[PDB]
This record gives C-alpha cells, sequence and structure tokens, in this order.
C-alpha cells in the first residue's frame, strides 16, 4: 500500500456508501490516528494491510506498523495550523492561536475550531510544518462551542 | 473493514485563513479518554 508521508482519510464501507470516519498521519513508515477513529482495528492501504502496533484509550491515540513517531510540541506562544481534512472536502489549512486545557496533571494546548466528527485525526502543525498533535478529542464548553485538545503521543 | 486514502502533504500555508479564539479551561480527563469541564 501507499507509504508516502502525508495526511490520509480513514474510510469505511460498512455503513451507507463510503463513509469517512476520521483522518491520520503517515510519517517515517508509521500511520498515526486517534483511537476513537479505528477502535484499534486493522486498516487496508491498497492491497496491503496496516496492523496496530501501539495504542492507548486514555490518550485516545494509536499507531500502525511501528511506534509513535510524532514528537513536536506546541511552544505555548505561537499560532499553529489545523490541516483540516473534512468528509468529502479538500484538505484546508486554518491558522489559530491555541487556548489551554488546565488539568490536575499539567496544561495542554487546545484549538477552538468545529468540524464534523469524521475530521478527527487531522494534524495540527507548527510554523515548520511539524505535527504537534492530532485534532478531535475535546469538550463542549458553556456557550455550546467545541474545543479540541492538541493531542500528542510520546516518542 | 477500514481503508486509507491520501489527502495531501503536511505543510504550513503562508497566508492561510486565521480564526478561532484561545480559551483557558479547567478540564478533567477520565479513564475512558473523555474530557469534561471542571467548575
Ligand atoms: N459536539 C461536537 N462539535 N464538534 C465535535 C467534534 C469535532 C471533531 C471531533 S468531535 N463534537
Amino acid at each position: 500500500g501507499e507509504t508516502t508521508d502525508g495526511v490520509y482519510r480513514v474510510m469505511t464501507r460498512r455503513l451507507l456508501g463510503s463513509t469517512q470516519v476520521g483522518v491520520g498521519v503517515m510519517q517515517e513508515g508509521v500511520f498515526h490516528t486517534m483511537w476513537h477513529v479505528t477502535k484499534g482495528a486493522a486498516l487496508r492501504s491498497g492491497e496491503g494491510r496496516l496492523d496496530p502496533y501501539w495504542g492507548d484509550v486514555k490518550q485516545d491515540l494509536v499507531s500502525y506498523c511501528g511506534p509513535w513517531k510524532l514528537d513536536a510540541a506546541w511552544d505555548g506562544l505561537s499560532e499553529v495550523q489545523l490541516l483540516a481534512v473534512p468528509p468529502g472536502e479538500r484538505a484546508k489549512n486554518i491558522q489559530t492561536l491555541p487556548g489551554i486545557f488546565k488539568t490536575k496533571d499539567g496544561d495542554i494546548g487546545a484549538v477552538a475550531l468545529d468540524y464534523p466528527a469524521g475530521t478527527s485525526g487531522s494534524p495540527i502543525l507548527d510554523k515548520c510544518g511539524r505535527v504537534i498533535g492530532l485534532y478531535g478529542n475535546g469538550v463542549v464548553i458553556k456557550n455550546g462551542s467545541y474545543v479540541s485538545a492538541i493531542t500528542q503521543g510520546k516518542r | 473493514d477500514m481503508y486509507i486514502e491520501r489527502a495531501g502533504d503536511i505543510t504550513w500555508e503562508k497566508d492561510a485563513e486565521v480564526t478561532g479564539n484561545s480559551p483557558r479551561l479547567d478540564v478533567a480527563l477520565d479513564e475512558s479518554g473523555d474530557f469534561s469541564l471542571v467548575e
């Protein structure tokens, strides 16, 4: 299957027609997505198979063909870009200044952008094009708007 | 079964649309990986 680095849609034919359930990142021969997109299932890439290699429900992350390779982090100051890949629509970059999720175990960057659930797994990038995390696990705040954590693994 | 399809390169776009606010929120993360607001 296709091993070229880049952003990919994650699709299924189980439901009506062809449905986009999420998005992921191919980097250094490893496919990276959120756990809630695949539930840890195997994936097809052309005539090839991608098997899960590492995953964690609490982090809501999963890697295929090898260990998690994405290690860039938001610097806490600069604007970033969501490389949003929505269902049935072209990849589009949106620039934003992240907010913060404050937890009992430390702070994480968060982006306040709302896209269909099938956009989950889209990469958030820094100014050098490095992936600092994936979009799609977050919360619905007071006024009903969606805010996603910038979710990053550990390399 | 699930399958993947390429959608693009991972690059920063010079002069992209700039939007969204930057809220500072107190949140909790449960064992199921769900985030919730703390008040
Ligand atoms: N309530 C709500 N609004 N947007 C969402 C999501 C966007 C990407 C993954 S879930 N969920």
